[PDB]
RNA sequence: AUACCCUCGA
């Protein structure tokens, strides 16, 4: 065994110690005899024998000596695989740098001594000395000489002064780097300087220099003296059919090298003049560096092809960029595909196989069983009847097959549902054929796809198949507890079907004694599959764990939910089978069968119901046919009287008197309401689109018409598509994003124009096109999250903390997005939960919130509750057991060793394809409460609230908040708490439409330096629209006036100077530029009286955005600590905003320029986590500022919403593990035990606090901040380097590593992946953890 | 009309602005048919009146109107020219002279649809078909399609393969006869005239004295090629379809061939479908099939597909077409000839030696690949110039200038 | 300068007009230049 | 019957030691070294290991005293 | 699958049916007509009837009685096909005529029997006949293992 | 039995 494998720079010693033999000729094989030449590309002295345990000329070709070898043939005999471990060396006449650590971005050569990349490359490339030893002279080390330079310099000196060229001065340099007296040099200079420009520079130079000291690196070991050649069947010459030669790109730039080489040894050996020398030398180290990399400076080309040579980086970073194709795709036997095909014969847990790719398949498996039986004797025997399909072979075909698990999985596999393990049975044909109802979970319709069998073979696979990917186990959604094995279009027509009912029909009226009765009277046809008739039926109730109840009773029902119910489990009532049966109704059913009955009758009924679904969609012929699409009549009124509309509206624009501007969304809206009402005459006259005779009277009823059923039923169709099919399409959209002018006004059944056709064109080509880059962007985003949050698996069970998320239901708006039942099921509890009144226990501790729970808290008045989330569970590597809740796939909570890290991002990424103001007017009636309002009431009891932090929320009769809305500054609210407030109400008369300021102090203000014409302007409006002053602007005042600006002293009513509490100075809040002071100087203003008052995306890549924590164009400005806040000095370009906490006045306070509109009033309390100025947040000032469990709030709602639009449901758990993975990390401020400022993992600092409170002293312990870290950027800074090379940039991880030699310890998914170890998760643990006795205890 | 290759954009410089269609589109690039997947909308099909100018833009053609009628004359229009011009729908109100009775017609006058009245109307268009392409033509109630299926439709229908008797639409957009003329499938009669001699490899037509020079009067033979395999790997057989006797015009179809139904295009077959959930089986997209359309065998297709030798100059000597195979079993060679190649119109199952080579002896004799069994319908030989000329290569040879001395007998007859 | 002022409108390559339309002749005749240019090339070298 | 996977897997909590624990007696059962504590309904060994964990026969103390 | 039609929202396939069950109407009708021995003249008269409907000219009466006429019966015995151009194709009050003129039902469609036990389907169905394609993507040459 | 290019399906 082994681990821990490291990365270092590679030692000229070393690398003779790897090789075995010199590589030195050019040529690889001879033209006249096809073996490998001496000295070259394959030679059989330095990488082994060409046919295993042979020689060259044959003079040992016994099978006995696989060590020795001969003497006339000096290449030992030994094995043939040989050749692939087997390396050489070249001897290069000069240094030359090595490619990586001089074109990654930071250049490690260059940062190592402290000159730039450009003078590096100026010397490299032959054309400035530098200079080595200085000695006693001007000249320094770092300096470099041009040729007229240095030749001064050589004739003034003469001696004392070591001028070079090339990657040979680089190396000079290299090895006098003395790593311990520059470590300390710089060390003792890093804080000299005040610059955080220079600072981050000397740490940057402190890291690597401590790398190097400790990783037992040495600094000239960059620059390459020899460098290795691949083992030659790594770099292989694939001969053409027709005796020609395929050779590797490897191979031509090898030989350049080594053909350069030569030249060079050969050309100083001479003599040569020093210009040729040097281009030879320039030669070299350019080729080498093709050899290494290409494009990154020369860009290097092949031979008669524009296509560029593939170099070892290339090679290593494999296709598909850098996800490598080889050690993580890895094409695997026991495999085939054929096109999938509908089986409805099938149980859930089966799957139809070709009796071919069966037969091919477990070829193996007949061959042992053949042989046990004794039927085949020989080998070939068994070949001979297994191609000859003997009648026998089937049997035992069967009897290989009986048992034995296979996996289906399709192209894209979006989620672990993708891929589920199937018992075969053997079918005639050469399609598999699936299980309708797992379509749904593949995302696989029968139009032509195609899916990959695979057969396990261990009986650990077959059990793991068997056990955790069989069909029935995975009913559940991962990404949230809904069911996904449910009925699907046809099946949820049919169930739809029979289970409705109609006025007047065959057999209603009389009453059965059972279903069976029931049953007996549809199939001998005295009773229509929906008519309205009486049965008594058999239920048996659960209400009781552990006690079934029977009860029998008469329902009033129709005669297909009698014979559905049939088909019901005997755990629930019959009353959840007696509605119309939509495709929702029957998810929920089949989710509450699960929860209720079990697994296996879970199963069994979805099986049931699928039989049923498709024999009664089969009974009702229903059809689509051109009388369905029903036509409204009224639509053609609609039409005439919106076209008379438009008309007029063209010829008032005509005549002048509207705009274009205005007459185009005139136009649009008025299409847009007719095109409504339409559709609403539309569905209303097809819903209802049934007149029956009941015994005389006609009535109405639901309607019987197959779009109709196809839409309500919910099997397949919407309301938006049949506004398409039978009503008008509506307006569309120019590929611009502006509608069009004009509407269809017609639809499918009538047809439409050409033009129509051509706008619908625009349209379907917008969508088609944008479906593409979509997938694209999904798989990428789906990608960046696995590899983001992979080492993330549940290890403990409790981690013990008490920390966790307030969790409410979402009330954004006016109605509650989602109920707190829905956010918290499956979640553990944080703390106690108390009744309305407290001291009572409601739910004492971590306990598992379940659907009785859930009840339980509905039934109850709980509104908040705090419950433990990943972002929480601060154990090390990995996550309890509890603040990760119940499993979504399974009932239970979750077992150690679940990756639900993995489960997190697939099912994250899995629905990306489904992507692309005055005053409050309350809902609904409720007691209105107030949180989080700081206002002080009015002379009237206006109560304004200045406060930017607030809000006005309704509480329902029992206690819960039914709906909140966001108070703004300056708002008049009837406070009336406690006091219901019928619905419609404006309870809040806030009417900004300005940024006002408040007067929280009352007296005779006094406007000092109010100058008419310099500081402000009796400018009144026309009619006396204002009988105030306008406040001149800073730059359109005079000179003088320029910096003068007005200022509203405190003064009482009497002349007494008032104070602001807290602190000393008046509120004398500064009138700026557009202010509008309608109350007079000297007028005794009341308390909370307008002083001032100024005038003021979505989709994949919105959700991209919240992952990667980037920041957008113009952020949201925010404050930074809470205090009393101050006025911008715009004067200068940018606003300074001092703050001065009451608790500790800190002048510290940034400045922004007014390039972007701010509508900050000063005067006012800061409040730290309130917004200075609008735009969208950057997610990180959220983070430093107002915490983690806020940032968490924030990043989980923004994505929540964009997933909610679509209306795809995704657990809330999963977002919060991909942040847990994303503030992994945090930065160190002082650290007293590390680096100054540095990015470490917090597991690493909380160990290292940990230690130091029982260690040297008791300040040890290091104070840090933490830091939010994007997917794509916390995925590559993981401890582990294999992780991050196989991820993206594996250059720069991989040249990293290098420098700092890293040790990568396989303690991750991807590690054990790439090494080909049993994964750290799963059924591995056990495996993982004896390891881990076995090594870690001796 | 392709924008990848040399000078056009890559798929990776996609965006949005040419994989959208602009008003500029109507008439002379198909808006609806292109490939769905990664390079959507950077390929196109040019439209069914489509024309390329004599600077090299494309032209689209339109019927020029006047104030009070539409005038006859018509005239090709490039995009640049449409801005005066004011164009209308190839559908509107006529007065059986011309003149536009309706109030509002639709028109377009700087790319901006709208209504307007026809006394200002400079342009109409020539017929509605000439805004989709060829293969988008063929689909029946197009104008009842949403733009994604009629796009599907129209990839697909490019995508259908010949089957064994060719059936015409019944219900088509006659837009078939078209399209099978226009392609080089079907035997076109250059010079009418009477049809000779017919029989199914050739057509025979005495040309009328009219349309004939003076001497050599009848002179037509129209060689049919029989099964032959095409690009992807389908028959290619063309059907006569003109018995003898029967006069024939210039530009008659003589013969039919693939997909094709006396003149018209074939592509599938039409058969009694109904629309009914049927257990099941049809259940997303599903098909299910009566054991008619196996047993009338409606929907079977020839499949031809090739295997090749080459006689490499071997380092050691030349490789031999020779029967004597080394370790070669009985029946193997029993199916194979002297010369070491299967008799045209031999049976042959997976595995079984197609050609015998062998090369120093070591054998590269063709075998069939595996799952491939079919029927020999052809064997063709070519051989090194200064090379023997094999008695199999003889053989064909002598049986292609028979034919060839018969048919100039027969002519001069 | 102009287009910048706001006289004229700038040009958009959504049109047809903008685009074109090759076709077999024009990139055959294209890669008959490029031939000839080359043996032109080396002709003149030979023949000077 | 079937192998109950769903409340075996409930009354040990964790269903990856049932599967490591199967796979233990699957391999015993296949190597003769024991007896099926059910008896055997013509199943293979996988699936007649999963019904002798979820009747409660065999455990992980059994197997255990068994090896 | 009916459950195609409303979603990928194409009416093609329905309208296509109904003028294919009215083709084959027409074609049974013909070759009825033509088996019964009918003379030239009624043959002549079914088919002006035929092309004097709705759309189109009719051009009968070009066509000499015992050869053309008779080659075109002969011809459409399988059905008269119908030529529905792009935009200005066939409305559907012309398909209705056609149905009703082909002793069809009006709306196109007509309860079915059950194959299995064989009772009618309480609602009518749509039948008719629909050109349908095969492509070439084989499950013969997809089916790989290993 | 190695790399590009083209086309096609989900
Ligand atoms: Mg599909």
């Amino acid at each position: 065994e082994f681990d821990a494998i490291r990365i270092g720079l590679a030692s000229p010693e070393m690398i003779r110690s790897w090789s075995f033999g010199e590589v030195k000729k050019p040529e690889t094989i001879n033209y006249r005899t096809f073996k490998p030449e001496r000295d070259g590309l394959f030679c059989a002295k330095i990488f082994g024998p060409v046919k295993d345990y042979e020689c060259l000329c044959g003079k040992y070709k016994r099978l006995k000596h696989r060590g020795v070898i001969c003497e006339k043939c000096g290449v030992e005999v030994a094995l043939a695989k040989v050749r692939r471990e087997r390396m050489g060396h070249i001897e290069l006449a000069s240094p030359v740098a090595h490619i990586w650590f001089l074109k990654s971005l930071p250049s490690r050569i260059g940062l190592l001594l402290d000159m730039t990349l450009r003078d590096i490359e100026r010397v490299l490339y032959f054309e400035s000395y530098v200079v080595i030893d200085p000695g006693m002279t001007t000249l320094e080390k770092g300096q470099l000489l041009n040729d007229e330079q240095y030749f001064e310099a050589l004739e003034e000196f003469g001696d004392d002064f070591d001028a070079r060229m090339g990657a040979e001065a680089v190396h000079e340099l290299l090895n006098a780097i003395d790593l311990e007296h520059e470590i300390g040099r710089l060390r003792e200079e890093i804080p000299q300087t005040n610059s955080e420009t220079k600072i981050k520079k000397l740490s940057k130079r402190l890291k690597l220099m401590e790398a190097f000291q400790g990783s037992g690196n040495k600094p000239e070991w960059m620059v390459l003296t020899v460098l290795p050649v691949l083992p030659p069947d790594l770099r292989p010459l694939v001969p053409l059919d027709g005796g020609r030669f395929a050779t590797s790109d490897l191979n031509d730039l090898y030989r350049r090298v080594i053909n350069r080489n030569n030249r060079l040894k050969r050309l100083l050996d001479l003599a040569a003049p020093d210009i040729i020398v040097r281009n030879e030398k320039r030669m070299l180290q350019e080729a080498v560096d093709a050899l290494l990399d290409n494009g990154r400076r020369g860009r290097a080309i092949t031979g008669s092809n524009k296509r560029p040579l593939k170099s070892l980086a290339d090679m290593i970073k494999g296709k598909q960029g850098r996800f490598r194709q080889n050690l993580l795709g890895k094409r695997v036997d026991y495999s085939g595909r054929s096109v999938i095909t509908v089986g409805p014969t099938l149980r859930l847990h089966q799957c139809g196989l070709p009796k071919k790719m069966a037969l091919e398949l477990f070829k193996p498996f007949i061959f042992g069983k053949l042989e046990g039986r004794g039927m085949a004797t020989t080998i070939k025997a068994a070949k001979k009847m297994v191609e000859r399909e003997l009648p026998e072979v089937w049997d035992v075909l069967a009897e290989v097959i009986r048992e034995h698990p296979v996996l289906l999985n399709r192209a894209p596999t979006l989620h672990r549902l993708g891929i589920q393990a199937f018992e075969p049975v053997l079918i005639e044909g050469k399609a598999i054929q699936l299980h309708p109802l797992v379509c749904a979970a593949y995302n696989a319709d029968f139009d032509g796809d195609q899916m990959a069998v695979h057969v396990p073979l261990t009986l650990e696979a077959q059990l793991e198949a068997r056990a955790l990917m069989m069909s029935t186990n995975n009913i559940l959604s991962p990404a949230n507890g809904e069911p996904i094995i449910v009925p699907s279009q046809d099946v949820v027509m049919g169930l739809y079907y029979m289970t409705r009912e109609a006025i007047n029909a065959k057999g209603e009226g009389m009453a059965f004694a059972d279903l069976q009765e029931v049953d007996r009277a549809y199939r001998s046809g005295q009773a229509s599959l929906h008519a309205r008739v009486k049965v008594r039926i058999n239920e048996k109730i659960k209400g009781e764990d552990g006690q079934l109840t029977a009860n029998t009773r008469i329902v009033d029902t129709t005669v297909g939910r009698a014979l559905l119910f049939q088909v019901v489990p005997a755990g629930l009532p019959f009353d959840v089978v007696n509605q119309s049966m939509k495709k929702k109704a029957i998810s929920k059913l089949i989710n509450h069968c699960y929860r209720v009955v079990g697994l296996k009758d879970t199963v069994i009924f979805a099986d049931q119901l699928m039989y049923t679904g498709f024999a009664y969609s089969t009974i009702s012929g229903v059809s689509i046919g051109v009388n369905d699409f029903v036509i409204p009549d009224e639509k053609a009124r609609i039409i005439n009287a919106a076209t008379d509309e438009v008309k007029e509206i063209e010829s008032q624009y005509a005549s002048g008197l509207v705009t274009q501007g205005e007459k185009y969304n005139k136009v649009i809206d008025l299409w847009s309401k007719a095109n409504d009402e339409v559709s609403k005459a539309m569905m209303a006259n097809l819903s209802k689109e049934k007149v029956v005779d009941r015994e005389g009277k006609e009535v109405d009823q639901e309607s019987f018409n197959s779009m109709y059923m196809m839409a309500d039923s919910g099997a397949r169709g919407s309301a938006a598509q049949i506004r398409q099919l039978a009503g008008m399409r509506g307006l569309m959209a120019k590929p611009d994003g502006s509608i069009i002018e004009t509407p269809i006004t017609a639809n499918f059944r009538e047809g439409l124009n050409v033009l129509q056709y051509f706008i619908s064109t625009h349209g379907a080509r917008k969508g088609l096109a944008d479906t593409a880059l979509k997938t694209a962007n999904s798989g990428y985003l789906t990608r960046r999250l696995v590899d983001v949050a992979q080492d993330l698996v549940v290890t403990e069970i409790d981690c013990g903390t008490e920390h966790g998320l307030l969790m409410s239901p979402h009330i954004e708006g006016g109605d509650v997005v989602e109920p707190l039942g829905e956010r918290v099921l499956g979640r553990v509890i944080a703390r106690d939960v108390f009744k309305p009144g407290s001291d009572e226990v409601i739910v004492p501790a971590g306990t598992l919130i379940d659907e009785k729970w859930v009840d339980f808290l509905e039934v109850m008045s709980v509104d908040e509750v705090v419950v433990r989330s990943p972002i929480t569970c601060e154990t090390r590597h990995g996550i309890c057991a509890m603040c990760y809740g119940r499993d979504l796939a399974r009932g239970h909570r979750v077992n150690i060793g679940e990756a639900v890290g993995v489960i997190a991002a697939q099912s994250i990424g899995e629905p990306g394809t489904q992507l692309t103001a005055d005053n409050v007017q309350v809902k609904n009636g409720g007691t209105i409460r107030l949180h989080n309002l700081k206002h002080v009431v009015r002379a009237d009891g206006a109560l304004v609230a200045v406060s930017r932090s607030g809000e006005l929320a309704v509480a329902d009769d029992f206690g819960r908040e039914r709906e909140r809305y966001k108070l703004p500054y300056g708002a008049v609210i009837s406070v009336k708490e406690g006091d219901k407030v019928d619905p419609g109400a404006i309870v809040a008369k806030w009417d900004p439409h300005t940024h006002p300021i408040v007067t929280e102090v009352d007296g005779t203000v006094a406007f000092v330096g109010m100058e008419e014409g310099i500081t402000v302007k009796r400018q009144t409006d026309e009619l006396t629209g204002l009988t105030n002053i306008e406040v001149m602007d800073p730059k359109d005042r005079p000179a003088a006036g320029k910096d003068i600006r007005p200022a509203v002293k405190l003064i009482d009513a009497a002349g007494k100077d008032l104070l602001l509490p807290g602190t000393d100075v008046p509120a004398q809040y500064f009138l700026p530029a557009n202010a509008l002071v309608n109350l007079t100087d000297g007028a005794k203003v009341s308390i909370g009286d307008v002083v001032a008052r100024i005038p003021q995306t979505g989709g994949l890549p919105r959700v991209a955005d919240l992952f990667e924590a980037r920041r957008p164009k113009e952020p949201s400005i925010l404050a930074e600590i809470s205090g009393t806040i101050s006025f911008g000095k715009e004067t200068k370009g940018k606003r300074r905003l001092v703050i001065t906490p009451n608790d500790g006045s800190d002048p510290y306070e940034e400045l922004i320029p007014k390039w972007r509109h701010l509508n900050v009033f000063e005067g006012e309390q800061v409040n730290r986590g309130e917004v200075i100025s609008d735009g969208p947040s950057n997610p990180h000032d959220i983070l430093r500022l107002l915490g983690v469990s806020s940032l968490a709030k924030y990043i989980v709602n923004e994505i929540q919403d964009v997933y909610r639009l679509q209306g795809v449901k995704i657990n809330d758990k999963h977002i919060e593990t991909i942040l847990r993975q994303m503030l992994r990390k945090v930065e160190v401020s002082e650290s007293g035990d590390s680096s100054f400022i540095k990015g470490d993992q917090v597991e690493l600092t909380q160990v290292l606090e940990e230690n130091e409170q029982l260690g040297t002293e008791d300040k040890f312990p290091a104070k840090y901040e933490r830091v939010l870290l994007g997917i794509t950027k916390a995925s590559l800074s993981t401890e582990s380097f294999i992780s991050a090379a196989s991820f993206q940039e594996t250059t720069r991880v991989l040249t990293e590593a290098a420098v700092t030699g890293k040790r990568d310890f396989l303690r991750g998914l991807k590690e054990n992946v790439v090494v080909g170890r049993l994964i750290p998760a799963g059924t591995g643990l056990a495996y993982h953890s004896e390891r881990k006795r076995q090594r870690d205890l001796g | 009309v392709s924008a990848l290759g040399p000078g056009g954009l890559t798929r990776e410089r996609a965006g949005f602005e040419v994989r959208d269609v602009h008003p500029t589109h109507y008439g002379r690039v198909c808006p609806i048919e292109t490939p769905e997947g990664p390079n959507i909308g950077l390929i196109n099909s040019l439209a069914t009146y489509a024309r390329t100018n004599k600077y090299g833009f494309l032209e689209s053609p339109y019927r020029v109107v006047k104030d009070s009628l539409v005038t006859d004359e018509i005239v090709f229009l490039s995009a640049i020219e449409e801005a005066d011009h004011v164009i209308a729908q190839a559908s509107a109100t006529l007065n059986e002279k011309g003149q536009l009775v309706d109030e509002l017609v639709a028109v377009r006058h700087l790319n901006e649809f709208t209504v307007k009245a026809p006394e200002d109307v400079t342009l109409m268009d020539v017929s509605p078909k000439q805004v989709v392409s060829v293969a988008a033509s063929l689909i029946p109630f197009l104008e009842h399609d949403d733009a994604n299926r009629a796009l599907m439709g129209s990839n697909m229908q490019r995508q259908a393969v010949p089957t064994l008797r060719a059936d015409k639409p019944l219900v088509g957009t006659g837009m078939e006869r078209n399209v099978a003329r226009d392609s080089g499938v079907c035997v076109v009669a250059r010079r009418g005239g009477v049809i000779d001699s017919v029989d199914a490899s050739r057509v025979v037509v005495r040309v009328a004295d009219d349309e004939v020079e003076t001497g050599e009067a009848g002179v037509d033979i129209y060689n049919l090629t029989k099964y032959t395999r095409s690009n992807q790997n389908t028959c290619i057989n063309q059907r006569p379809l003109v018995s003898k006797g029967d006069v024939v015009a210039r530009g008659d179809i003589l013969a039919d061939g693939p997909s094709t139904d006396m003149g018209e295009l074939a592509l599938g077959q039409n058969m009694r479908v109904a629309f009914m959930p049927w257990n099941g089986f049809n259940f997303e997209d599903s098909i299910c099939l009566s054991e008619r359309v196996v047993q009338e065998d409606r929907f079977t297709t020839i499949h031809i597909q090739e295997l090749t030798c080459v006689a490499r100059d071997t380092k050691l000597g030349p490789e031999e077409i020779t029967a004597d195979i080394p370790n070669v079993g009985e029946a193997a060679l029993n199916k194979l000839d002297e010369a070491g190649i299967v008799y045209v119109g031999a049976e042959v199952q997976a595995g079984d030696i197609l050609v015998g080579k062998v090369t120093p002896v070591k054998d590269t004799s063709l075998r069939v690949p595996t799952g491939t069994k079919g029927t020999v319908i052809d064997v063709q030989v070519f051989t090194r110039d200064g090379v023997e000329r094999d008695s199999r290569a003889l053989s064909i040879e002598k049986m292609q200038l028979d034919q060839i001395r018969k048919d100039l007998n027969e002519e001069f007859r | 300068v102009d287009i910048r002022n706001g006289k004229g409108i700038v040009d958009d390559i959504d049109h047809l007009g903008n685009r074109r339309v090759r076709c077999v002749g024009e990139m055959a005749e294209n890669q008959f230049r490029v031939g000839l240019v080359r043996v032109e090339r080396a002709v003149k070298e030979r023949l000077s | 019957a079937r192998v109950t996977v769903e409340d075996c897997l409930d009354n040990v909590d964790n269903r990856f030691e049932l599967v490591m624990l199967a796979t233990k007696r699957a391999r015993q059962l296949a190597t003769g070294g024991k007896e099926p504590k059910v008896a055997w309904e013509n199943d293979k060994p996988t699936v007649v290991a999963l019904r002798e964990i979820a009747s409660g026969l065999v455990d992980e103390n059994v197997v255990q005293q068994e090896d | 699958n009916p459950l195609g039609v409303p979603s990928r929202m194409n009416v093609g396939q329905i309208l296509e049916t109904h003028l294919g069950l009215a083709a084959k109407g027409l074609g049974e009708k013909i070759n009825r007509m033509l088996e019964e021995q009918r003379k030239v003249a009624e043959l002549r008269k079914f088919l002006h009837e035929i092309y004097n409907e709705i759309g189109g000219r009719e051009e009968n009466l070009d066509e000499l009685g015992d050869n053309e006429i008779l080659a075109l019966a002969k011809n459409l015995r399988g059905g008269v096909p119908m030529a529905t151009p792009v935009f200005d194709g066939a409305k559907e009050r012309e398909i209705k005529a056609m149905l009703k003129l082909a002793d069809l039902p009006e709306s196109g469609q007509m309860r079915l029997f059950d194959g299995r036990t064989g009772n009618q389907f309480e609602r009518p169905t749509t039948v008719g006949y629909m050109y349908m394609l095969k492509l070439n993507h084989l499950v013969d040459d997809k089916m790989h293992a290993r």
